[PDB]
């Protein structure tokens, strides 16, 4: 409706008997393949991304936002737990870091 | 010639692979929309009869 | 073919030019409408040869290889169910090319979700795409993943009911 791509903003310009809209949009570029999984199996629990997606570069698993590659460590703060690992089709095994663990470890 | 719709692009679909963008383009496009016409008035008596 | 009639018709001026111009404008407007509706992608996307979409069946909407027209069963049913100086101009886009455009749109929305509509087509597994759509309407991803077989069965049943309803209603 407001240009090709994800619409960011628009600017109006007057024209003879008309209007010209300059649509400023965000276009994704330089995409890269990654291996993806619906959920992460850890401690017999299924973890799902809170806002992002699980991606793998070949050896390590990360969670990133869907529209830009920004890999982050899969923690309990960006994932949520729902059920065990027996139900979700395609769940893979990976560790889930806990930020609170070094606090009581020290 | 017989016109071509577009270049063929077979998307590499598989059940466990995703494509994530690593960059972005800020694209500005133009959209021209007419708003008004010339306001014309015709005197019917003067047009038909002078 | 009457010369006298045309000579008398010339006394009325450029009415014929106006009518021809209006009809020409309508005729080009129809082609513009078809371009605006169907030609929204400049890439002709194709489905993978293996139809592994996590239980989701799209056979009733994807083009049938057995048919020479390369139409879907639903589109084939739709085409079957629709039945002195005058000329009929053919449309600029033929039915097979319009079907090809719909096939490209279907392949893009199945293999890439909404990414192809906003830029480059980014591949994503179809259950993950459905989970994204679930999040769009405010339902968590887990609900989709846990009940994936049920959702796929319901979708296939609904598509079959659509074909039956179209085939059974005049
Ligand atoms: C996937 O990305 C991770 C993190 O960027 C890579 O792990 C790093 O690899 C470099 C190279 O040896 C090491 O110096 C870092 O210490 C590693 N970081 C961690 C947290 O282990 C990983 O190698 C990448 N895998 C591939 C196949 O590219
Ligand atoms: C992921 O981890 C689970 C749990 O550790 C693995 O499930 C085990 O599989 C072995 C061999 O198939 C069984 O003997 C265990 O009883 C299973 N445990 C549970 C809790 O189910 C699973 O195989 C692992 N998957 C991968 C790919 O490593
Ligand atoms: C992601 O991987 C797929 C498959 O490995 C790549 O698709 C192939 O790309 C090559 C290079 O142009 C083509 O010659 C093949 O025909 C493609 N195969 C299919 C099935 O499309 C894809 O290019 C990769 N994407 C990225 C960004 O690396
Ligand atoms: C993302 O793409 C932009 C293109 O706009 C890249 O910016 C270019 O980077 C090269 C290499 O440093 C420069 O020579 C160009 O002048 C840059 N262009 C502009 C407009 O600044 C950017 O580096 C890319 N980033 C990644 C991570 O690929
Ligand atoms: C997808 O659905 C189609 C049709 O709904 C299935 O095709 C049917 O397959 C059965 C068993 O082979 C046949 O008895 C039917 O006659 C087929 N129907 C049609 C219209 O051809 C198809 O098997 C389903 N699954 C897949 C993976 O394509
Ligand atoms: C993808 O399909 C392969 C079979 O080709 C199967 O072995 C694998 O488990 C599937 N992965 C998922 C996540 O469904």
């Amino acid at each position: 409706f407001c240009g090709k791509g994800y619409h960011l903003m628009s600017f109006p310009q007057s024209a003879p008997h008309g209007v010209v809209f300059l649509h400023v949009t965000y276009v994704p570029a330089q995409e890269k393949n990654f291996t993806t999984a619906p959920a992460i199996c850890h401690d017999g629990k299924a973890h799902f991304p809170r806002e992002g997606v699980f991606v793998s570069n070949g050896t390590h698993w990360f969670v990133t936002q869907r529209n830009f590659y920004e890999p982050q460590i899969i923690t309990t703060d960006n994932t949520f737990v729902s059920g065990n690992c027996d139900v979700v089709i395609g769940i893979v095994n990976n560790t889930v870091y806990d930020p609170l663990q070094p606090e009581l470890d020290s | 010639y017989t016109m071509s719709l577009g270049a063929e692009n077979s998307v590499a679909y598989s059940n466990n692979s995703i494509a994530i963008p690593t960059n972005f383009t800020i694209s500005v496009t133009t959209e021209i929309l007419p708003v008004s016409m010339t306001k014309t008035s015709v005197d019917c008596t003067m047009y038909i009869c002078g | 073919d009457s010369t006298e009639c045309s000579n008398l018709l010339l006394q009325y001026g450029s009415f014929c030019t106006q009518l021809n111009r209006a009809l020409t404008g309508i005729a080009v407007e129809q082609d513009k409408n078809t371009q605006e509706v169907f030609a929204q992608v400049k890439q002709i996307y194709k489905t993978p040869p293996i139809k592994d979409f996590g239980g989701f069946n799209f056979s009733q909407i994807l083009p049938d290889p057995s048919k020479p027209s390369k139409r879907s069963p639903i589109e084939d049913l739709l085409f079957n169910k629709v039945t002195n100086g005058l000329t009929v101009l053919p449309p600029l886009l033929t039915d097979e090319m319009i079907a090809q455009y719909t096939s490209a749109l279907l392949a893009g929305t199945i293999t890439s979700g909404w990414t192809f509509g906003a830029g480059p087509a980014l591949q994503i597994p179809f259950p993950m795409q459905m989970a994204y759509r679930f999040n769009g309407i405010g339902v968590t991803q887990n609900v989709l993943y846990e009940n994936q077989k049920l959702i796929a069965n319901q979708f296939n049943s609904a598509i079959g009911k659509i074909q039956d309803s179209l085939s059974s209603t005049p």
